[PDB]
Parts: structure tokens; C-alpha cells; sequence
């Protein structure tokens, strides 16, 4: 507070949020006699699928998983229009049209979308979107009919969008009535992830008796950190 | 060999076998746990990394060799002091020690990488040999294969006389006494931290049985306590009670010593296993050896020299495969500074018996003829 | 000289 | 290497491994909180920087002006009590080196290691250090071959990046000294010794005295009863009072000897034997000699020939050649009981001839 | 708390730097009884107008940041920068020409070129959106335009008394500052 010169000036307002870590576990059952006979290593093809099976489920609780005993996604955040943004929730800004993006103008639509972060956000931020709306985004044309993005027909996916990285992370909605369908901010500071660092495996023979019940779990966690670092894009109004 | 192919479908061919289930968790609370279990790899891992190594074929004159200077730095980033400390820390941690080697020209491999006994696995193949070692980081494997004539992987064993494929690992064998250790520490931690002691009790029955008293009352009480009363330079204060009050003076009956001998004792027993001298790490008790020529003599006979000659042994025969001519890598026992009196009563046995003569008493010494 | 430029004291 | 690629992926690649959350938590509760994880990491930082270091690999013993002088603020050995006051710290010493010239880098700077963090990459070795003070990076760069930040580590048994750095093995040790001292620290200064109590019971069970008597009572015994001059007062009690004196059964020793054990197995960790700090306990060396030939032995040679092989390295990636530096384990002087008996074996020994005995001690022939 | 009182003092002088009063604060450069260029005169700022009464023209855009610029003189144009906040910038961004390809940015990976019309840009997030007659865009040489007087020392005090259960951080840097040349800062009314 601006301290006048005879004031006594009084005291000031002085300025957590908790990932539970849960926990994901496979637990695929395989004949004891088919270990033995089969010329692949049936060990390590479950173990390999366990694995890609993993890092891919949990990939969707980082986007729209619910917070009961999964990891909550940025998108079950209760998001606010910005302008109106609080602490406890997720700014959106809307496209124009209902269905997709604006039948005016559209590629508008993105650039307040960047515009709506923050300069110290924006340093190292990222747009976050899934196959089919990167593809959205390309058939974007102007006018005449060139493409806003990538220009020529040849050399797509040019690996920038108003200067900053796009992760097409193919677990996000698409493009819908009212989806968020494309999402931008930092998420190195928005979003953190809490996880125990191995993929445990253990057989065991002795669960089920002419089986093998391979075990394998993973203990995995995180939601929003920051609500000001990341910026939804509502299909809607 | 003939026996190998009745032990090799035992346990199942082809398939990982992956030994210890607690090894890795010792490492995380007996040896980042307490300091006995700390200091007690910490100071044998050093040791063998101290102790030069001599290479031999017949003659004994590759003191220029390519092993040697392999060596002398390993790979980028790790010298041989680091090399052996994080390869002797592996065998007193897991009881298995391995070394990755690769090679781009097909002799004399040109790094050398201890890769860790927690992720690495076996595959006891067909005839009692193991054919893979599986390294397992994440969900991620890597099949080495030793089905060929360099056999890319060493695999320092210690003894297990009930395992076909892996070792011991001392910390396992006292993983009971780490756990008194850890646990008689963590009471004294906990009993500091969440323990009630009074100095006294001021009782306030009242006129009746049962009776608080008012909050003009308490403040009054705790002025003349705190002020008066409290404190060092307040000891003695002879206290007027009057009706009703009471001062109970508290006491602390257990004060020092909570497990205090079983944990030393269990200190001790950590040493025993991994077999330093107590003397050695700092560990407090009678005096077994006498005034360190004898312990720190006692400490590379009974454990340093007997492991570091065999991991030497073994990299004597793993490295030999990559270069025609045998190789034979052992310890010096010579400049080695804690056998100064074992080297003593050589050079005054063989210097006052004067009855043969001077180039008959330099090979007796070791040294070259005149 | 308790003021700054308010007091002119 | 081969195995590069499998554990930088599943650690992550291109970003910041972080590491021990504790790393600075343990440093002021442990390092200027107790006066044993003081003493102990101040004893082997003053004593490594104390043994000189010879240049071999140059085929004969000479960068050296480098070390002596590094840069503008800490001296050479002001450069060695922060760099192994990192390592008996955190387990991780880290080395700036600034070179516009091209080889033989002018400064060299203690970058500390609670600021500082590894990415791994795509393979192998780290591909950057993160030096994070505020909010701010800096993303130094190990693509290359000059590499301008050494890295030595202590052994560390599972990671793969970082130092285990003793302080953190002995961590319960320090908060058993810390709250043993707290508690004698506390207990003097809150808590109520009475020399007795004079109990007013009354004619009936309870009563209090007028204000006419308690400063009666107070007078009486402030002038007559108290103090050194006043001891042994025989204090007629009349009817209804009585004095009722207390005492203070547990007086010394309040967790002394959890706290003496404490204060040793601090001292098992580091290294340093407990007759150097000045732990009291058992004479397990005898003289002193001994002990710090133990010391200098056991936990500072073997501290300073890691380190110095390492600086060995890195350096010699900025001049062409290849050099050696390390300890020299002569003129210094805890090693003179080892020396003298050398000296007093080979010398002794008059069969061999003369040239055949300078050759022994490290002495060039005449 | 030292890095949280350096962040808002920081920040808290940005916006006084801006649109402050004279009151006890210094006084922004928008606070300084605007004039339309033109009828410049030494007390004033001096203002061009956009046409449109709430943005941009419609007819045509990007014109009224080309005479913005133009309205300064070639010798307070050779060290100058824009200053807006950040959802001006991106409507600045917006404009495009009739064919849709926005004049700013060419290419969608483009990002912020950092020289609208040749000058750097400063993206103060204190000066005002575009409204009904804000100046949401200023144009001038701050270096000769914009003086600020302050000391290079934050002066910080650590109170352990009179507030015993707690310890109370204290910290009081002395900054002030207006215009000291109304020659070298144009700005942007949104009005007609």
C-alpha cells in the first residue's frame, strides 16, 4: 500500500493442494503349460503390453480422468469463462459457433486463446490437442483457399502453432458441442504429476495352480497446480 | 556340465529368473538407513579401489598393458576409483557384480559400465549356463546374449551354498541387526519428539472432590508460575501452597539409555557381518585388536584382499577373452600401506640372518638379482 | 525533527 | 552406453531430475544445527584442502598455477572447503569453469548442488545441468567435448544421478543430538524446581492467608530463610503450617548417553574417529599418531583421490594432453609414523647397495 | 516472503507507472490530461483516433498504428516502443487484411514478431483493454518521454518485537516518477 508520509500504516495481507497417488494394476493370467511350449517369450510380451497398456491409461486420467481413486485430468476442473476467471477453476474462451470453430473467422479463435495466458505463462507453454482437431486446425483456409497453417499442400505438420510446441495427445476430446477440445497453457507448472518410479512385475504359481497370474501395478497421481497456467477452448458461444 | 541339463529345467529354461526379493529394499534402509551399515560398505569399497593390481603373463612386464589401460579409466565420466567403489558396492549390496563391455573393434573393449544388481536378471538356459542377463529398468528389457565366445557380461558371485545363480550379500545375512539398528535409533528420534515430561503437577481439588478454577484464577496462576517460578534462574523457590493446592513433583524414570547395549550390540553385528574391525569404522566396545597395525592388518587379510582377489580373478578371465594371450590381474601386496608390519618382520627375519648370502636373500625379498 | 517535507517542521 | 538407451527413457528424457527434496533441510538442522555435523564435515574440508597435489602423466612432476588461483574470491584452498563441503553435504560436487580462451579455463567456480539438477537426455551421460535459483533456469550444456561442469558423485547404490552424501545416512543420529540438546536446552529454562513448599491447610481442610499475613509470611521468609547466608533457619512451624520440601530426583543426566551415542555415530559416517572432533568415550586409538594417520587414511585419501581424478579428467578435455593429478601422500604430515618406518625398514637393510634404496623411498639417484 | 515482496513491488510500481495518480503514487503517463494531437500543446499528450468507437476501424485497421507512429517526429522515433497489454496485442494480432492472412504474424507457427511497425513492443499488462475511449495502445521514446527516480535499495526490515507470536517482514522501497517530456509519448483513443 502506497505508505503516506504520517500514516502508521497498518498490516497487510499476508498471501494446499494434495494428489492422493493412486494406484494401477494388471494382472493378466496365463496357462502354465502355454510357458513352456510357445516359441516367444510370453514373460516379456505380457510384460511389454502391461507396460504400453500403462503409460497409455494413465494417459487419459491426465486429461479426463475423475479424481476418485484415478488421477483428475485438467479437464474436470469446473471451467469459468475467462474474464470471469477464479482460483478454483479453468479459463475457457468460446469459438463463435456451436458445433466447431468460427464460420466467419476462425484462426481467431486460437490467437486470443494464446493471448488469454499471461506473458509469464506463455514462456514455455503448449498446445494440447488429439489427432483429429490438429487435422481440424489444418483445414483451416482463408479466402482464397490456402491453409493459415503449414502453407503449401506439401510439408504439413509444421510443428509450431502461433510459436509455441503442439503435443497431439490423442486422449482429449475432439471436436463436439461444448468440448474442450483444444488446450493451451504450462503445463511443466500447471499440471503435476506424482508417481512411484518402477513398473513392478511378479509371477507367482502358487495364486491359481496350473496358471501363473503375473502381477504388475504402478502407483500414479497429479492434477492442476496452477489454475492461471492453463487455457481451455470451448466450442460453444 | 553333465548334471547341467537336470539343474537348468528345474527352475525353467529360458524364462528370467529374478533371485532376492528384498535386496532392494536393504539398500534403501541399511545402507542410506544407518551409518553402521553405511560406513561398513563404504569403507571396504574403498578400500579394494586403493589397492593396485598387477598384470602378469610369464614375465610380468605389461606394466604399459592395454587392460591396464583399460583400467585406468574405464569410460567417460568414472575413473578406476570410481570403477571398483561402485563395483565392490554392488557385491556387498546384492552379492552380484556385473560389468557391461562394449566394443567396437573386436578386442580390448573399450568401456567398461558396472551395471546395478537390482535391475539385472538371469535366464538359466539350457545347460546350466545362464544364456541371458535381462536388464529390466522401467518395463523395459535388454537380453544380453552369451551364447558366443566374448560373453559380454562378468558375473561376480560370492558364495550362496542354496542358490545355483546369485550370492549372498552380507547386508542380507544381518538384515535383522539392521533392523534393531534402525529401530532403537528411531526410538530415541520418536521418544525426544513425542514424549511428555512434566517438571511437576500443581493440584487443584477445591473444596469439593473435583473442582476447576476460575479464569481470574488461572491467569493469576500461570503469572506467578511463569514469572516467579520458571525457568533456570528461578530453581528454589520455596513455593507457598495454600488450601487446596498441591505441587506433585514429576519424575523421568527411564532417562538414559533406551536400548542403549542392544544397539550397540546390534551396531556391531552389522560390522561382523560385512567383517570390518570395529575399531576400524568407530564403533565403541573392548579392544579386540590392539592399536591399528593390527586391525587395519586384520582388515585387508580378512575381508579386502579375499574379495578384491577374486574380483580381480575374474576380470582376469572375462578381459582374457577379448585378447589371444591369457591375462592374470591380483593384488599387489606390496606399497600396500596397512602391511607395513607383516612386511617388517620379513625384512628383519631374512636382514639378520646373515648366514646366506646377499643375491640369495634379494629373492627371498622379492627383489631383482645383482 | 520528526517530519519530512509535510510538516515544514 | 548400449544400456543408455532404456534407462534414460524410463527416467525421462530432456528434463530435470530433481532428486532428494531434503537435500537443504538436512543442511541447516545438521550442518549449523549440531556442533558434531559441524565439526565433522569442517574437519575433512579443511583437511583435503590441505594435501598438495602433483602433475603426472606429464612424464614428470610439474594448470597448477589454475588451482593455486581460480578466481577474484576464494582461494585454493577456499575453492576445495566449498567443493568438499558440497560433497560431504549432498553427495554432489559440481565445477563451473568459464573459458574464452580456448584451452586452460580462467575461473573456476563452486556452482552448489541444492540449486542444481541433472537431465538426462537421450542417452547416457546428462545432457544438461539446471542452475534453478528463484524461478530462473540456466540450462548449461554437455553436447559437446570441453563439458563445462565436472560432476563427481559419492557412491550412490540405487540412483543413477546423484551422491548419497553421509549427513543423509546419519540423519537420525543428528535429530537425536539435536532434540538431546534441545531437551537440557528446554528443561532449564521451563521448569519448576521448589526448594520446598510451607502448606497452609487451615482450620478447616482448605484456607487461604489475609493479605496481612502472606506479607508477613513472604518477610519472614525472604530475609530469614533464603539464600546461601540463610541455610539452615530452623523455621518454627506453628499450628496448621508446615513445610513440606520437595526435591528433584532426576537432576544430570537427561538422555546423556542416547546423546553421546548419537554424537558418535554422526562421527561414524562422516569418517572422522572420535578422538579428533573431541567425542568422549573409549580410547580405541592410543596416541593420536595413529588417529589421524587413520584419518588420512581411511576417509580423507580415499575422498581426495576421487576427487582429484576427477578434476584430472575434466580439465584435461581443455589442453590437449592428458594429465594425472593426484594426492601426494608425502609431506603431509600425518603420515609420518607410516614414513619413518619405511625409512627406518629399507635403511636397515645393508645388503642392498645405495643406488638401490633411494630408488625405494622416491628419491633420484646420485 | 523476500521473493513474494520483490515480485509485488515490482509489480505494484509497474501499474502506478502507468495509470497512476499523483497522490501519494507516481503518476503514469495516462494520467496527463490527454489532448488530440495536433493541437499538441507542452501539458498534454498528445492522441490520434482509431474511428470506431469501441475498437479498431472497421473499414480499415492497421491504419491507425501506421499515423500513431508517424505522429511522433524522426528524432523521438529512433529509440521508441509501443506499450499494451496482452489482449491488445492479440487483437492487434487479429487484424487481417481481406483475404484473411493477418497482417501481423504472416504464418500461424509465426508467434509475436516483437517489431510492430519496426519498434519493439512492450506488453505492460496495466494499461487498459480496448474500451470506449481507452488508450489502450501508447506510442513514444520513454527513455527522454517517461523519468523515473527512485532508489536502488528495497530496505527490508525484520521486526521481532511487538508482534512476538509472529515476525512480521516489513519492506518499503522508495520509487516516483511522471512524464518529463510530453513530446515523446503519443497515444491511441479508441473514439471517434
Amino acid at each position: 500500500g502506497w505508505a503516506s508520509e504520517t500514516a502508521a500504516l497498518s498490516e497487510t495481507a499476508t498471501p494446499r493442494i494434495t494428489i492422493p497417488l493412486h494406484e494401477l494394476a494388471a494382472m493378466p493370467k496365463a496357462s502354465q503349460r502355454l510357458l513352456d511350449d510357445s516359441a516367444f517369450d510370453i514373460e516379456t510380451w505380457l510384460a511389454n503390453r502391461i507396460a504400453d497398456k500403462f503409460a497409455r491409461a494413465e494417459a487419459a486420467a491426465f486429461i479426463s480422468g475423475d479424481g476418485v481413486d484415478k488421477p483428475t485430468g485438467f479437464l474436470t476442473k469446473t471451467k469459468v469463462a475467462n474474464g470471469a476467471w477464479a482460483w478454483g477453476s479453468l479459463g475457457y474462451v468460446a469459438t463463435g459457433a456451436a458445433g466447431d470453430f468460427a464460420a466467419v473467422n476462425a484462426s481467431d479463435a486460437v490467437v486470443d486463446l494464446v493471448y488469454a495466458l499471461g506473458a509469464e505463462y506463455r514462456a514455455n507453454a503448449s498446445f494440447v490437442m488429439n489427432s483429429k482437431t490438429a487435422g481440424a486446425v489444418r483445414k483451416m483456409k482463408d479466402a482464397d483457399g490456402r491453409f493459415l497453417w503449414a502453407d503449401s499442400l506439401a510439408a504439413g505438420e509444421p510443428a509450431r502453432l502461433m510459436g509455441y510446441p503442439v503435443l497431439i495427445a490423442e486422449d482429449m476430446p475432439d471436436i463436439a458441442a461444448n468440448a474442450y477440445a483444444i488446450a493451451f497453457g504450462d503445463f511443466g507448472n500447471g499440471y503435476t504429476i506424482a508417481e512411484r518410479p518402477d513398473l513392478r512385475v511378479l509371477r507367482d504359481p502358487f495364486s491359481a495352480k496350473p496358471h501363473v497370474l503375473f502381477y504388475a501395478s504402478k502407483r500414479v497421481g497429479g492434477d492442476v497446480s496452477d489454475f492461471a497456467a492453463i487455457k481451455l477452448l470451448k466450442f460453444a458461444a | 556340465s553333465v548334471t547341467g541339463r537336470i539343474v537348468a529345467m528345474a527352475s525353467g529354461a529360458g524364462r528370467p529368473v529374478w533371485g532376492p526379493r528384498d535386496t532392494v529394499s536393504l539398500m534403501r534402509t541399511g545402507f542410506a538407513g544407518n551409518p553402521v551399515g553405511f560406513r561398513s560398505v563404504k569403507l571396504i569399497a574403498e578400500a579394494t579401489a586403493a589397492v593396485p593390481l598387477i598384470c602378469q603373463d610369464a614375465e610380468r612386464r605389461y606394466e604399459i598393458h592395454p587392460v591396464l589401460d583399460l583400467l585406468r579409466r574405464p569410460n567417460a565420466g568414472q575413473g578406476r576409483a570410481e570403477l571398483f567403489e561402485a563395483l565392490i558396492g554392488q557385491i556387498l549390496l546384492s552379492g552380484n557384480g556385473y560389468l557391461e563391455a562394449v566394443c567396437p573393434e573386436p578386442g580390448v573393449p573399450r568401456e567398461l559400465h558396472v551395471l546395478r544388481s537390482d535391475r539385472m536378471a538371469v535366464v538359466p538356459g539350457a545347460d546350466g549356463w545362464p544364456v541371458g542377463y535381462d536388464y529390466t529398468v522401467g518395463g523395459r528389457k535388454h537380453r544380453f546374449d552369451m551364447t558366443g565366445h566374448p560373453d559380454p557380461i562378468c558375473h561376480i558371485k560370492s558364495f550362496h551354498p542354496t542358490d545355483d545363480h546369485y550370492g549372498l550379500s552380507p547386508m542380507q545375512a544381518a538384515a535383522v541387526a539392521l533392523d534393531v539398528h534402525n529401530a532403537a535409533s528411531a526410538w530415541s528420534k520418536a521418544l525426544l519428539d513425542n514424549a511428555a515430561r512434566p517438571s511437576g503437577a500443581i493440584i487443584y481439588k477445591g473444596a469439593d472432590g473435583q473442582g476447576v478454577l476460575a479464569p481470574e484464577q488461572y491467569e493469576r496462576l500461570i503469572f506467578e508460575m511463569e514469572t516467579h517460578h520458571q525457568g533456570a534462574r528461578n530453581a528454589g523457590r520455596p513455593m507457598l501452597l495454600e488450601g487446596g493446592l498441591d505441587w506433585k513433583p514429576m519424575g523421568f524414570s527411564p532417562s538414559d539409555m533406551e536400548f542403549h547395549e542392544t544397539k550397540a550390540a546390534a551396531a556391531r553385528e552389522i560390522a561382523l557381518a560385512f567383517g570390518v574391525p570395529p575399531m576400524l569404522i568407530g564403533i565403541p566396545g573392548d579392544a579386540t585388536y590392539a592399536n591399528y597395525a593390527e586391525a587395519n592388518r586384520a582388515f585387508y587379510r580378512l575381508t579386502v584382499l579375499p574379495l578384491l582377489t577374486r574380483v580381480s580373478a575374474a576380470l582376469a578371465w572375462w578381459l582374457s577373452g577379448y585378447l589371444g594371450a591369457q591375462i592374470e590381474l591380483k593384488p599387489d601386496l606390496d606399497q600396500v600401506p596397512a602391511l607395513a608390519v607383516e612386511r617388517d618382520q620379513l625384512w628383519a627375519r631374512i636382514g639378520a640372518a646373515g648366514f646366506l648370502s646377499n643375491s640369495e636373500k634379494r629373492v627371498l625379498l622379492g627383489l631383482p638379482p645383482t | 525533527a520528526l517530519n519530512s517535507a509535510v510538516a515544514a517542521e
